[PDB]
């Protein structure tokens, strides 16, 4: 175990990408989140998983319980607006009849799952049926109207043409299907962030079985934390089964040094906000969920 | 009274001249702007031809606005035979229409800017010259028109003389890729036309604050009411048009009548005032006889018994009660039409089903009933009227925007220094091949 | 000496100000004799919040709007008596339902009644608030600050239930009638709540309140008006005398 | 060019500011008037709520014009579900509507008169002051608004946030006594509004003959074309409104599109011109950064791709071809609307059957179809659009008059001395809480 104060508790950290070439075609990064859920399904570690499927408007995610490789793959790619993944967490154990639920999502959604496992409040059967969680790194998120405003105005792109979006190197990047690229400085995007993200003290999905993201690894590759016993069993067996290319993270640029720094900026900035809440008013303050 | 004549006019489409009676100060008392473009006679040669051919011939009336004649002619045939085209065909036609309006208004920027001043200076725009700001402006205009023609080619089959329109809808729907491409281009175009529009409005506003302009070395005073006329306006839509298939058509054929130039133009005059220094090549020689009634090549359509103004200003006055008139008001209203074109294209692409039908399942052959269609061409209401029987055109008539504007502009010439009569003319964005057909 | 009164407009609809103005010549009488309007963006050109004896504050506070948060803090600093005027200021009202996501400020997501950010001396609940109540509070505030001791005693007794409401909390709903009246063994079936509800969300079934909770806009009126919320017998039993006193103060 | 900023504006409803680029004489070159009112987000919070609740929430957008939102929202729901309300419900709604227009126009008299002069003098109206003529004028205005609110309360259940409107008509018809009371009050009100109207028109006419006004001690010249813009106007009725249930609706949703402030507002600027003597409290400090594109809280609805003016002048221009424009023309047109309100109330009372039905026998629950309703609020066209399915709002959109007027007024600021930009603004009778919702 490593007990990093900004990267959470983990056993190891590698740089990885799926060896499944079909998965990689539309994966955001290394295809880790898709590849792990597909593999867990084929191996019987899960019988279904909650993923950010395609929704009713372009680039709007819709949470869905996926129970086939095909349905899991439909959720490839980052949607930078809210996907209420946990809304299907109980239902997966009811009408879907699952015994071994997988869950994908960002840090706060990983938090929601663990709170439900330990303090189930009208969440019967959920603590014992969560089987496998994969958490994405997340700096901040946006409402759908925010995402529309950023892509359509600031990047000047039609949503119906966008093939990929990416926040990296200080910019919001928009890639179109016909091959064009547009960028927006992140300074322009700040007004649009979901306000509840400003109180979030978790960057690399500390509470997931396995955590995965982009920062620290080259393009096409993911930085992966293997954290829990569940996480280590599944990762070991998938590596052994040929499912991933890996590199120790210390042999990779920018690697864990850049990552630990961005994690620190996130927590530091948000801890400050958390603190300003206490004296937000005159002789009174706002609620602190962490108190 | 003296008579001065400018022949030919320039920086407009096609071939016309100005035959002007002026007072002792050189101010127009009564001026006639008239077509002297040969009459190719599209209305008469159409008789007996197939309803499929006639719109493709009518297209070749004009290569700046062939969309206008292609659509107005096709939809006149559809109105005569009672053919209702599919939704996705209509959406593709509107995309074609809006794109062509962009390219046309931007081409007209090229023609009128040489008369205009770099704001706050005494320098006029020379768009040929590889200097700033002209070259940066030319680059924007050129990209705008390129985008416009590209969209027109994709949705209409061809930018000049679109091939996709046919009786009953379109030959082709577009691919998912093509739909993305048109959207990508419209997004780029919208930013550019917003920039060009603000640029042009500033240039125009500078013109309205000037007191004189320089023509051929001389200072020419700028009247405050330059280009004012009392004919009012006519328009059938802010964007697309109307046809006799509509539940409530927005054009009234009982209010229309067309005369010869006879009723509205001057008879024989003799030129007794000549200026060899008029740039570049002078005016008509003293002693030349002119006869606008006999030399005008157009008919004169009227509405409620009088000439009317058509075009962008007519549209904004009819549909938003735009309340400025004359030369610079016409220029302003034209620029204001830039963004609607891109928003319309984007909305139409959004609703377009690329798997949808584009050709009516049944195309009737007609029984000789009259139908009509109005297309709001970039220069104004383009109204085609037809009787189709057994698939053949038995009767055809074309009331084209510049045809309408010829007698109206003429009356608007009163009060102008004859040396800027051409500026009054160019605010109408004339298409004399259109006007004459 | 006239007291100094401001109208502070937070995230409100200005209907609270309209209600004040709907005292008609009563308002002009008050402005003539008892009070100077030192601040009100709707009616006067004073651009910044000055000192006030009474701040009539309408609307709630958007947490994601910096100027708004500064305004409500500045208001408490500048004012002797802070009045939450109307249900948005008291209880959040329709801004309880705000949840962001609309152009051109999709982050404008969170709204709180003013009592969650500053200390509030007096509630005037209602949506819209009754003109008569706003008038009574203005007149009594004056008497509390410029009267003889007999007047300042009356004024203090009159305002007490409205000050108690400010100390009770910042929430208003049809449920108040359940939580604090029916569930407390206090409802006697008078039907007043039904008359006060601005959206007809309350009916009485066999003499007992029935709330259409998905019609209720959370204004807190019904509990306020209920004669088993506060019933201060010392004031209300003197209704004839207190009415005559208020009338005389508005007379010409 | 320098940048001066007035924040906040005053003597209008709600919270906005003016960010102004000015020439070396202090004349606006390009000005942005923008909402900085927090977005309560009524359109998004409506989704999933019941069609009965949403109009009562929308009412609380604004307490000066809650009738506008109550009626437009209710009638949008009725249009989506296909519910035809009874005649006597419609008559009561029109009475409610007309009464509220009286109170609103009279409240606006209070806000604008401090900028105006007692005719023939250099004294401005101070309506607070217990002196003549101000006090006599205040007494008339106060009685006018009292009558108006009383009628509104009787026909609408409540003057502010009317309670009587419901999906399918009204909760209550009125008694024979109530009908007599409303008539008695309208008779009294008609005489008063005729007096107030003639008073206001005289004050305005005196303003048009002035050459300067005094702001903060200084003489500010009054341009002849103060407040002129080239956006034209939009209006759906002279009195009540229109909805997609009508046989011939008078608003065209295919001509509408809403953008972010992005397309129409200035980006980042820095304030480099400050006047601490601007009454009362000065202007924004030098060095302050502003960004209208990002700070504006509204969307920008457009008609034919351009901002439009809505409101009384828009109504008279659309329906009577009223042909004056700008600041004082807007003031004039607003006053001219006083008598129609009282004549309408009296005619509606005359036709009202107090024993008539007020609730449709059947209220459908909707299938997700889109409906829309336009209410001609005192400040202009208020258009609500909705999809109701199973009694719940699945989609909601609000295009409110001051939302429309924000970009249009901005453009109208050109040519004004920045010290009277607020006078240009107040002729629009702005409701910024309305505009933002
Ligand atoms: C708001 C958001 C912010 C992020 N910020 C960062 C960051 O700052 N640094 C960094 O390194 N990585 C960040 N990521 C993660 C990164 O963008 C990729 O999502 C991650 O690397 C997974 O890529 P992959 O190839 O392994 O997954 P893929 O194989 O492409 O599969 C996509 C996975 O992402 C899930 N998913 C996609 N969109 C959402 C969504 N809105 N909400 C919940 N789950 C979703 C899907 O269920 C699926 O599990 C962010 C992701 C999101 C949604
Ligand atoms: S920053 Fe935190 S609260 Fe916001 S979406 Fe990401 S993990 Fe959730
Ligand atoms: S309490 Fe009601 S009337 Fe007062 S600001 Fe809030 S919505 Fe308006
Ligand atoms: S107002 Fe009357 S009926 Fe309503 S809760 Fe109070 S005591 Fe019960
Ligand atoms: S039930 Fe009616 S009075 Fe009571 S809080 Fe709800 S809306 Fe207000
Ligand atoms: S807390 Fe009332 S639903
Ligand atoms: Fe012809
Ligand atoms: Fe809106």
């Amino acid at each position: 175990m490593i007990e990093d104060p900004y990267l959470g508790k983990y056993v190891t950290c590698v740089s990885a990408r799926s060896t499944d070439k079909e998965i990689l075609k539309k994966a955001q990064d290394g295809g880790i989140a898709t590849a792990l859920m597909v593999y867990a399904l084929e191996e019987g570690f899960i019988d279904g998983t909650i993923v950010a499927g395609e929704g009713d408007k372009p680039w709007q995610p819709k949470p869905v319980v996926a129970m086939t490789r095909e349905d899991i793959l439909k959720a490839r790619g980052t949607r930078y607006n809210i996907s209420p993944q946990i809304s299907w967490l109980k239902e997966a154990t009811r009408s879907f009849g699952l015994d071994k639920v997988g869950v994908t999502g960002v840090c706060c959604q990983m938090q929601a799952v663990r709170k439900a496992q330990l303090y189930p409040i009208n969440m019967r059967d959920v603590p014992g049926k969560v089987a496998f969680t994969v958490g994405l790194f997340c700096m901040e998120n946006f409402s759908y109207k925010s995402l529309q405003s950023i892509v359509e105005d600031h990047a000047n792109q039609s949503l119906g043409s966008v093939k990929k979006m990416e926040i990296t190197k200080g910019k919001f990047w928009v890639y179109t299907e016909r091959g064009n690229v547009a960028t927006v400085p992140l300074k322009a995007t700040h007004k649009y962030e979901q306000p509840g993200c400003h109180v979030c003290l978790d960057y690399v999905s500390n509470l997931a079985d396995i955590s995965t993201g982009s920062v620290g690894s080259p393009d096409g590759w993911s930085t992966v934390f293997i954290r829990t016993k569940v996480g280590n069993e599944i990762w070991s067996k998938a590596v052994a089964d040929g499912m991933f290319e890996t590199k120790p993270i210390e042999e990779v640029k920018p690697g864990l040094d850049l990552l630990r720094k961005l994690a620190k900026q996130k927590i530091d900035k948000n801890q400050k906000t958390v603190e300003e809440r206490k004296t937000f008013g005159i002789n009174k303050g706002l609620r602190n969920p962490y108190a | 009274t003296k008579v001065v004549e400018i022949s030919p006019t320039t920086r407009l489409e096609g071939h016309s001249k100005l035959t002007l009676k002026v007072n002792d100060q050189g101010i127009v008392e009564r001026g006639d702007w008239l077509s002297i473009t040969p009459v190719r006679g599209i209305e008469k040669l159409a008789i007996g031809k197939t309803m499929e051919q006639v719109p493709k011939i009518a297209s070749r009336v004009c290569g700046i606005c062939p969309i206008a004649h292609t659509l107005a002619s096709t939809e006149a045939m559809e109105a005569s035979i009672g053919c209702e085209i599919p939704t996705d065909a209509k959406l593709l036609r509107i995309i074609l229409h809006a794109a062509n309006r962009i390219h046309s208004h931007a081409l007209h920027n090229i023609l009128i800017l040489p008369d205009f001043y770099i704001p706050g200076t005494e320098k006029k725009f020379n768009l040929f010259a590889n200097e700033q700001p002209a070259r940066s402006v030319m680059a924007r205009i050129v990209r705008i028109r390129e985008i416009a023609q590209t969209i027109a080619a994709i949705a209409g089959g061809e930018a000049i003389h679109p091939s996709n329109p046919r009786i009953g809808g379109m030959y082709h729907n577009v691919s998912p890729r093509a739909k993305q491409k048109m959207a990508d281009l419209a997004k780029e175009c919208l930013v550019l036309v917003h920039e060009q529009m603000e640029f042009m409005l500033d240039v125009i506003r500078n013109m309205q604050n000037r007191e004189f302009v320089e023509v051929g070395g001389k200072q020419i005073p700028l009247p405050k009411k330059l280009g004012y006329h009392n004919q009012g306006v006519m328009a059938t839509a802010p964007m697309y048009g109307s046809s006799s298939l509509d539940d409530n058509p927005t054009w009234d054929f009982t209010r229309w009548k067309e005369t010869r130039p006879w009723d509205w133009y001057m008879g024989e005059v003799t030129i007794d005032l000549e200026d060899p220094s008029y740039p570049i090549g002078g005016t008509t020689k003293v002693g030349t006889k002119a006869n606008p009634q006999m030399e005008s090549c157009t008919g004169v359509p009227t509405y409620d018994g009088q000439p009317v103004e058509v075009g962008p200003r007519a549209r904004l006055a009819t549909f938003k009660n735009f309340d400025e008139k004359g030369t610079f008001a016409q220029h302003i209203a034209r620029q204001m039409e830039y963004p609607d074109c891109c928003y319309t294209i984007l909305n139409c692409l959004d609703n377009l089903n690329t798997s949808g039908k584009v050709l009516a399942d049944h195309i009737p052959q007609g029984d000789g009933s009259m139908g009509w269609a109005a297309n709001e061409a970039p220069r104004g209401s383009n109204i085609h009227l037809a009787r189709v029987k057994d698939g053949k055109v038995r009767w055809y008539d074309m009331l084209v925007p510049t045809t309408w504007n010829f007698p109206t502009c003429s009356r608007a010439l009163t009060g102008a220094p004859w040396q800027i009569a051409e500026m009054v003319v160019r605010a109408y964005d004339p298409c004399v091949s259109c006007a004459t057909h | 000496n006239k007291i100094k009164i401001g109208h502070v407009h937070m995230s409100g609809c200005t209907g609270c100000l309209v209600s004040l103005a709907d005292n008609n010549l009563g308002l002009i009488k008050i402005l003539d004799d008892y009070a100077d309007l030192v601040y009100c963006l709707t009616l006067a050109d004073v651009r910044h919040i000055p000192e006030m004896d009474v701040a009539l504050v309408e609307g709630s506070v958007c947490l994601q709007d910096h100027e708004s948060v500064e305004d409500i803090k500045e208001t408490r600093k500048k004012s002797k008596i802070v009045v939450a005027l109307g249900s948005c200021a008291c209880y959040g009202n329709i801004t309880r339902f705000s949840r962001g996501g609309q152009h051109n400020q999709p982050q404008h997501e969170s709204y709180l009644p003013i009592g969650d950010l500053i200390d509030v001396d007096v509630y005037i609940p209602g949506c819209p608030p009754s003109p008569e109540l706003i008038r009574n509070v203005a007149v009594m505030a004056y008497l509390l600050l410029e009267g003889n001791e007999e007047q300042k005693e009356l004024a203090g007794k009159y305002l007490k239930p409205l000050m108690d409401l400010a100390k009770r909390g910042t929430s208003g709903c049809f449920c108040d009638l359940m939580y604090d009246v029916i569930n407390q063994g206090l409802c006697m079936g008078c039907g007043t709540c039904a008359a006060s509800c601005p959206v007809h969300a309350i009916t009485l079934e066999f003499g007992k309140p029935q709330g259409e909770r998905d019609l209720c806009i959370k204004c807190g009126s019904c509990y306020g008006a209920c004669p088993r919320s506060f019933f201060n017998l010392d004031v209300i039993s003197e209704f004839e005398n207190i009415s005559e006193i208020i009338a005389k103060a508005l007379k010409d």
